[PDB]
């Protein structure tokens, strides 16, 4: 358990993964040229988990980057970071999928897949021990949703013994590009029950609730939301990147975590919210589970939570640590189930992320969920009541019956949220 | 002469075992390329302090033991420790993914692909002793190797080494220094399988270790290195006799002879003191009375639980230093009135007593006091069934909901397995309840 | 705020306890089953002492001392007081004992019983002639209270904290009767409030601690301290301090505080006589409220503190 | 309270203070469930290949 491959698939897949290696690139001192220019060797110690090492002391990202159009692959290749990528693990096309689950999946991403799996087994076959994937995608677009989910399928035929991680991103009528964004994404949640061994719920509308009430931004732009994410998504995968204690991999968190297949839907939070006065550890807790902090939609209170976990960075006091999450439990036992015990882990690491002094990162697998799933089915439901829009799938190749299908693995999912929530 | 060689499985063996022998060599004047300058018979001999070392013809005093662990991060800290001169390179096995914190993962699955391979390093240090005693085996309840390869090492050598003892130091789970979720699921899989197999087992509670380092040592957040190098001085105890000149526990078996009448109720208490911290310049040096009289304390065991309510089968004093018997049946004949202390009807209410005349040794520049004199306990309670009831309990809460289970499925255990184990555990503590009355 | 959880239904003094700590608004009550609290009210019978004080960053107090029933059973009372060198048998507050199975003392009853007859003597058993468990003397010459030629007994309420310092409720009950003793019916001579039900001469067949001390200065000369108290405080340290080293637990991981029920008989030349110690008692409906808040305060909140006294101290 | 069984020499002694007088399976077995658990195992992953085949 060492090597992590990364890939990122459609418009908010690559530019997610781009701010996420922008950001870890500089923890561990890596400059855009993929040189080394660090003081410490903490950051050098695990740093084969995302990295590779060339001749001349290079490291090069292993991530391979996936859209059927080009637009979203060029402005990476020209962003802050762009040289640092390996050119071959560019794979685009060009006919696009035009926010359509079914272009994705079926018809346009299918031609695309075998070159994608020609790159990620190269990476495979050169690691020492391989853990297994991450992926980055919406569930609302054409390419990450459709033909991402088909990927995953993929790799876990040729891969089957590997854990299968996942990043994705919830659609939300307050930020919605179309109307039929509902069906693509009760499509791939059908998937990713099935395919997925952890994926961490980024819900738009969680984001924008953020930056309007508490970040206080009037207009807020994806730049502003992927700030949210990036931030997230570097707190997700601290105990994976750095020397401690704990030792993390995919395998013991999917381990630890998910008690039940089918729920391994996680729910993620962090704080501070982002000026020069560092939080007090109290503050940290405090802010780290409040409703305002979570980046999915959903009231922890409305449900229980069956596991959770949260790192702190920076220089405090562990005591203290343990001091503030113990009082957090024992003052909200009510929204924690009592028939897994000790499901509350924490951890610290020393290396704070850049610009904080220290900071707190959550990860919660609550029955509040549910909520997400709930919206989704209800906005699927109204249109699909009157076969509205449906000619977009069905000329592509789709009978009414799949989407009958994935409505009603979905309402079963949120059905057995609510069994253990009781 | 008779050899013992020792065996650690996983994380928490190979670190415990790492401290114990540095403190051997220490207390045998053993430096850390071998050499011996107190032994004069070069290349041989057959002292007591050979039964954990042999000789080579340059002079090097090599211990028997063995190092498995299924991924390779802990046990490279041996080869490059400050005692890596010490072992051979054929000592230390390691593999590439470790059991992922799961007991089915590391018995069946990666368990077969590495049984053999061990056995055979194990038996070229038999081949090479003249009267074999057995193995002592180090690991951990909780963690997907040292629970799930254990049980299948320990299945192996009852085949190949019959008629040999085994004796276990085992780290029972705590969420002060936890590590996983399914840890109760972990030790009560490798308890029902290992049972029949282990001739006498000292459970160390984890929550124990942390709070004496806490409390005597005065330290806020105990370490792993803290918690061996108290556990090795348990360990250095419990075997000394096997290593020094004497006459009680002077081989494997008798620890069963002594400690064990029921076969299955083979868990003997442990208890310590004193333990000093070497961060005060000064401390008053207690006498055989006190240290004897903390030995009955609960705050001094290795497994918290009250022996006031329990039924005593045996028990065993382990002094060493400034220890003369005179003040030792004093110290009895004074803990006799003062507390409450009921053997079983069918057992003799007396006490098996060692005295080594070398005080213990310390790591230099450590966070143990030397001292004068100390002492280790081991008693044979039903008191401790306390252990088995609180991780029987967390198993039935999870198991209800068959939270987890899937996991171990998937790597082709069965349901029925959980039950079967689960119903064994409750067998075990209706042993103890007949026992203690 | 402070945990608690409820595990006995059944308990009128805690029900007002638990209700109690609920109107503090710093306490608050959990499932039955929840492992993480800071206090138990826990149930009568099976207890799981061995599951506390496990919980990380948790100061764990319960409402029961482990080992406490060798003193409220009635077979292992009588075995606690013969056997232990602090009592030795020999004290003069115990009534004759033996206890029989259908090691036995069968044998040694008998055999006391022979020296009896031939004179008298009358004895008692539960859970004049012998040929007609644990067996006592029956005190045959009890005080009565007049007008009413009537017996009873009294009910002490004393509180065990985690320091284990020994704390007397102020108030008492004599739980009378209302027939005359007749030494020739078992209404006139087994004291309880079911069985009474009566009410003539008080209110529920009990009478309270002021009613009689003034009886006991205007009908014989003398005070309830004097004549009755000291003994009986006499009686509580000396059964509370044998055993504190079995079940003590101030060195142990978690602590316990437990209230009990001394019931007392008194002759008529004056004399304290213990009858048993009851581990699951019940109070009067004038004394509900004092106590219960008692306990809070001496017992609960001495341990999880918040934001002249009615127990009298033994000391020891 | 006696005392029996005293051994001295050079390195400490050891004695009894008595206070009250009294009042295998086989390696193919072994193999057999284990090469049980791997066909368990074969089985669950040939369901799985033939569910992505569909
Ligand atoms: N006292 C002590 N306990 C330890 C030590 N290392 C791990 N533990 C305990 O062991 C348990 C975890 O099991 P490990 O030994 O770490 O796991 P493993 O045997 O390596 O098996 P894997 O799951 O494959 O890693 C936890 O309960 C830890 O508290 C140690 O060095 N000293
Ligand atoms: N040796 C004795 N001499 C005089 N009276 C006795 C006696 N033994 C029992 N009694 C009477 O019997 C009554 C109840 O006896 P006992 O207390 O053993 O039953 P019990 O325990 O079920 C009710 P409680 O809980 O109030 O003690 C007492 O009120 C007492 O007056
Ligand atoms: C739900 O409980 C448990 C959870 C976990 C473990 C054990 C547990 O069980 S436990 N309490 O040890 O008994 C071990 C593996 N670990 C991985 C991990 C990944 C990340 Br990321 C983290 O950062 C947010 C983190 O936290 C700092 C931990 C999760
Ligand atoms: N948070 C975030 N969401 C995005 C971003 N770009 C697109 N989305 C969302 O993703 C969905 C559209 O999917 P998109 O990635 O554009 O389709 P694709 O290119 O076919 O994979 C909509 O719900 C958008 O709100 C982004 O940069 N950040
Ligand atoms: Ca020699
Ligand atoms: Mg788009
Ligand atoms: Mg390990
Ligand atoms: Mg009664």
């Amino acid at each position: 358990m060492r090597e992590i491959v990364h890939i990122q698939a459609g418009q908010c897949g690559n530019q997610i993964g781009a701010k996420f290696w922008e950001v870890i690139s500089d923890e561990h001192g890596i400059d855009p040229t993929g040189s080394y220019h660090g003081d410490s060797d903490l950051q050098l110690e695990r740093i084969n988990v995302y990295y590779n090492e060339a001749t001349g002391n290079k490291y090069v990202p292993r991530a391979i980057l996936v859209d059927l159009e080009p637009g979203t692959m060029d402005s990476v290749r020209s962003g802050p970071f762009g040289q640092i990528f390996r050119p071959d693990n560019f794979v685009f096309g060009q006919s696009g999928a035009g926010n359509n689950w079914a272009k994705g999946h079926y018809t346009e991403g299918a031609e695309l897949v075998d070159s994608v799996l020609d790159v990620v087994r190269k990476e495979s076959e050169s690691c020492d021990c391989l853990q297994g994937f991450q992926l980055t995608h919406s569930l609302g677009g054409g390419t990450g949703s459709g033909m991402g989910t088909l990927l995953i399928s993929k790799i876990r035929e040729e891969y089957p013994d590997r854990i299968m991680n996942t990043f994705s991103v919830m659609p939300s009528p307050k930020v919605s590009d179309t109307v039929v964004e509902p069906y693509n994404a009760t499509l791939s949640v059908h998937q990713l029950v099935e395919n997925t061994d952890e994926t961490y719920c980024i819900d738009n509308e969680a984001l924008y609730d953020i930056c309007f009430r508490t970040l206080k931004l009037t207009t807020p732009t994806y730049g502003d939301l992927n700030h949210l994410v990036s931030a997230t998504m570097s707190g997700v995968t601290t105990c994976l990147r750095f020397p401690g204690q704990l030792n993390a991999d995919l395998r013991k968190l999917a381990v630890n975590m998910v008690p039940f297949p089918r729920l391994h839907f996680f729910m993620p939070g962090f704080a501070p919210l982002t000026q020069y006065r560092a939080l007090t550890v109290p503050e940290l807790t405090q802010q780290m589970f409040d409703s305002k902090n979570m980046m999915a939609a959903c009231d922890p209170r409305h449900g229980r939570y069956l596991t959770v976990a949260a790192i702190f960075r920076g220089r405090m006091s562990m005591k203290e640590v343990d001091e503030q999450m113990l009082n957090v439990q024992n003052k909200n036992s009510s929204y924690f189930v009592e028939w897994i015990p000790n499901n509350v882990k924490t951890a610290v690491c020393d290396i704070p992320p850049r610009g904080l002094k220290m900071s707190a990162t959550f990860i919660g697998n609550s029955t509040a969920i549910q909520e997400l799933f709930k919206r989704i089915s209800e906005q699927f439901t109204a249109m699909f009541r009157r076969k509205a829009f449906l000619h977009w799938y069905t000329g592509e190749g789709m009978d009414e019956m799949e989407f009958t299908e994935a409505e009603s693995n979905m309402n079963d999912l949120v059905s057995e949220y609510q069994q253990y929530q009781d | 002469m008779r050899e013992c060689i020792s065996i650690h499985v996983g994380q928490a063996g190979v670190q415990i075992g790492n401290a114990c022998w540095e403190l051997y060599c220490l207390e045998h004047g053993i430096q850390p390329d071998g050499q011996m300058p107190s032994d004069k018979t070069i290349g041989g001999g057959d002292d007591s302090f050979n039964t954990f070392f042999s000789e080579t013809g340059a002079g090097k005093h090599v211990p028997r033991a063995v190092f498995v662990d299924l991924e390779p991060t802990v046990i490279d800290e041996v080869r490059t420790g400050t005692y890596r001169q010490l072992f051979h390179p054929e000592q230390l096995i390691t593999g590439k993914e470790d059991a992922a914190n799961n007991y089915a993962r590391g018995h069946y699955t990666i368990g077969k692909e590495i049984i053999d391979l061990v056995l055979d390093r194990i038996r070229k240090l038999a081949d090479q002793c003249t009267g074999l005693q057995g193995f002592l085996v180090f690991h951990s309840f909780g963690g997907g190797t040292g629970s799930g390869f254990t049980s299948l090492l320990m299945e192996r050598l009852s085949v190949d080494y019959g008629k040999k003892s085994k004796l276990e130091f085992s780290i029972y789970p705590a969420p002060q220094v936890s590590t996983a979720v399914v840890e109760p699921y972990n030790s009560i899989l490798t308890t029902h399988t290992t049972l029949e197999h282990s001739d006498c087992a000292f459970m160390v509670d984890n929550e124990a270790i942390y709070d004496i380092c806490r409390r005597n040592l005065d330290i806020e957040r105990p370490t792993y290195t803290n918690l061996n190098r108290l556990i090795s001085q348990i360990v250095s105890s419990i075997t000394a006799s096997l290593r020094f000149d004497g006459a009680l526990n002077v081989d494997l078996t008798e620890f069963q002879t002594n400690l064990v009448p029921y076969p299955r109720i083979h868990f003997p208490l442990a208890t310590y003191a004193p333990v000093i911290s070497a961060e005060k310049a000064y401390h008053e040096q207690l006498s055989v009375a006190e240290i004897t009289n903390a030995c009955f304390e609960p705050a001094n065991q290795m497994v918290k639980c009250d022996p006031r309510h329990g039924k005593y089968m045996a028990c065993c004093l382990l002094y060493r230093g400034d220890v003369v018997p005179k003040d030792v049946n004093a110290a009895i004949a004074t803990i006799k009135t003062k507390r409450s202390i009921q053997f079983v009807d069918w057992c003799p209410t007396g006490f098996k007593v060692g005295i080594n005349y070398q005080p213990p040794t310390v790591v230099p520049g450590g966070d143990l006091a030397k001292v004068q004199r100390a002492v280790c306990m081991l008693s044979n309670t039903t008191a401790i069934a306390e252990a088995w009831a609180r991780l029987d309990h967390k198993f039935d809460l999870m198991y209800a909901k068959r939270a987890f289970v899937h996991w171990y499925v998937g790597e082709g255990m069965e349901e029925g397995e959980f039950s079967e184990a689960r119903e064994d555990m409750a067998a075990l503590e209706k042993d103890y309840e007949e026992v203690g009355v | 705020m402070y945990t608690f959880v409820v595990r006995d239904e059944n308990s009128s003094v805690y029900a007002e306890v638990s209700r109690l700590l609920l109107a503090t608004g710093q306490w608050k009550r959990l499932r039955k089953d929840n492992p993480r609290f800071n206090l138990m009210l826990g149930e009568r019978n099976r207890l799981p002492f061995g599951r506390l004080g496990h919980e990380p960053g948790l100061v764990q107090l319960v409402n029961y001392y482990r080992g406490a029933d060798k003193l409220c059973r009635k077979a292992s009372l009588v075995k606690l007081i013969k056997t232990s060198p602090e009592l030795s048998e020999s004290c003069t507050w115990f009534p004759e004992s033996y206890v029989i199975y259908p090691t036995d003392e069968r044998e040694v009853f008998l055999a006391a019983y022979n020296r009896r007859r031939e004179g008298g003597n009358v004895w008692i058993a539960k859970s004049s002639e012998a040929s007609e468990h644990v067996i006592q003397k029956y005190l045959e010459k009890p005080l009565l209270l007049e007008p009413g030629h009537r017996k009873f007994d009294i009910r002490s309420w004393v509180l065990v904290d985690h320091l284990y310092n020994i704390y007397l409720y102020r108030e008492g009950v004599l739980r009378t009767s209302s027939e005359p003793y007749n030494s020739a019916d078992k209404t006139c001579h087994l004291t309880n409030h079911c069985i009474q039900k009566y009410g003539r001469y008080e209110e529920g067949n009990e009478m309270f601690f002021e009613e009689f001390n003034q009886y006991l200065m205007d009908a014989l000369n003398t005070t309830l301290e004097n004549s009755i108290l000291l003994q009986i405080k006499h009686i509580i340290r000396s059964c509370l301090m044998c055993i504190e080293p079995a079940i003590s637990t101030k060195h142990l991981h978690y602590q316990s505080f437990q209230l009990f029920g001394f019931d007392f008989m008194v002759d008529e030349e004056l004399k304290v006589w213990l009858i048993e110690v009851n581990g699951a008692p019940a109070c009067a409906q004038k004394l509900y409220a004092e106590l219960c808040q008692g306990i809070v305060d001496v017992a609960i909140s001495s341990v999880f503190p918040l934001a002249t006294s009615i127990f009298i101290k033994l000391h020891h | 309270m006696e005392v029996i069984e005293l051994n001295k020499c050079t390195s400490g002694q050891s004695f009894e203070v008595i206070l009250k007088p009294p009042s295998d399976p086989s390696l193919e077995e072994i193999q057999k469930k284990l090469e049980a658990a791997e066909e368990r195992r074969k089985y669950q992953e040939a369901e799985l290949l033939k569910h992505l085949a569909e």
